[PDB]
């Protein structure tokens, strides 16, 4: 059984590299962030451009949706995050306190907290309502490439160029687990599986790994793509077949069977590094986005 | 640019 993703829409309008695309939890929208300092909102099913959200002074590296699809948070080279009301497009809060580029961000499922990672090597936990920084975790010894809450918000997973993935207790800020690899390649991406029991970690040696973190054991390895230079978003695809989806520095989207680790599809058409992929919450739809030579978002649709 | 769009 293999998916049959086919190109449906190419979304143009960003004027520099796209950095991140995310589907809204309610499935209605795709949000894209860009080095061009802008957030754009697109219709998930018809690809229709909806609006541009602006205000960051420098380029954006990540954007994330609140669980009710009403808010966005963005992470910028200007050292801030911004919380945006999607309906109005207005900046509700500017989150200040990182001392270098903010690289990655996410809401917790309750969506009263934001977690951020920065080139300043810290992970910060913020109050959505007030914008207060509640905790600063000295998480890593090099830039922090990804931050993600587990299903109930009780854990945070972070990854860094220092070669580590760390699991943190949200309430206390204490590190509960550090996964290490003897070769210590930079960890460029990490995220919890939908059920929260596993983590998917990218390393800059062209490798994705599925870890059981309750046991600290690597259960699967996915290869064949190119990933040596960029922090490329990867995903669990669960609406149809159980896949792993990732961008790649050879301009393709890679899709693997999660259990067998075989590549089941490669999506061709981008003209630069596919820096970001996202999977729709209910339909077999992938959004992909690429760097400076391309600047576009593509929407792909599969029967399974 | 943005940090995510720059190679390491």
């Amino acid at each position: 059984v293999k998916p049959n993703y086919a190109l449906k829409f190419t979304l143009a309008g960003h004027t520099k590299a796209v950095s991140s695309v995310k589907f809204s939890p309610n499935g209605e929208w795709l949000a894209s962030s860009s080095a061009d300092k802008l957030i754009k909102i697109w219709g998930a099913y018809d690809g229709k451009f909806e609006k541009t959200i602006s205000g960051h002074k420098l380029g954006i590296s990540d954007v994330a949706w609140s669980s009710d699809s009403n808010l966005l948070v963005s992470a910028s080279d200007d050292k801030t995050l911004k919380i945006w009301d999607v309906s109005s497009g207005k900046c509700l809060k500017t989150l200040k306190g990182h001392s270098n580029y903010v690289f990655c961000c996410n809401f917790n499922p309750q969506s009263n907290l934001i977690v951020s990672g920065s080139f300043d090597e810290s992970v910060r936990i913020w109050d959505v309502k007030t914008g207060k920084c509640l905790k600063t975790l000295p998480a890593h010894s090099d830039p922090v490439s990804a931050v993600h809450f587990n299903r109930d918000g009780s854990l945070i997973v972070s990854s860094s160029f220092d070669g580590l993935c760390r699991i943190w207790d949200t309430a206390s800020g204490q590190c509960l687990k550090t996964l290490i690899d003897d070769d210590n390649p930079p960890v460029s991406f990490v995220k919890f599986s939908p059920n929260g029991k596993y983590i998917l970690a990218a390393t800059l040696d062209n490798t994705l790994k599925l870890w059981d973190y309750s046991k600290g054991k690597c259960l699967k390895t996915y290869t064949g793509h190119k990933n040596e230079k960029y922090c490329i978003f990867a995903n669990f695809s669960v609406t149809g077949g159980k896949w792993i989806v990732s961008g790649s520095e050879d301009n393709l989207v890679y899709i693997w069977n999660l259990q067998t680790k075989e590549i089941v599809q490669k999506l061709q058409g981008h003209t630069d590094v596919v820096i970001s992929t996202a999977c729709h919450p209910t339909e077999n739809i992938i959004a992909s986005a690429a760097l400076e030579n391309d600047k576009t978002i593509k929407l792909w649709k599969s029967d399974c | 640019g943005s940090a995510r769009a720059r190679p390491s």
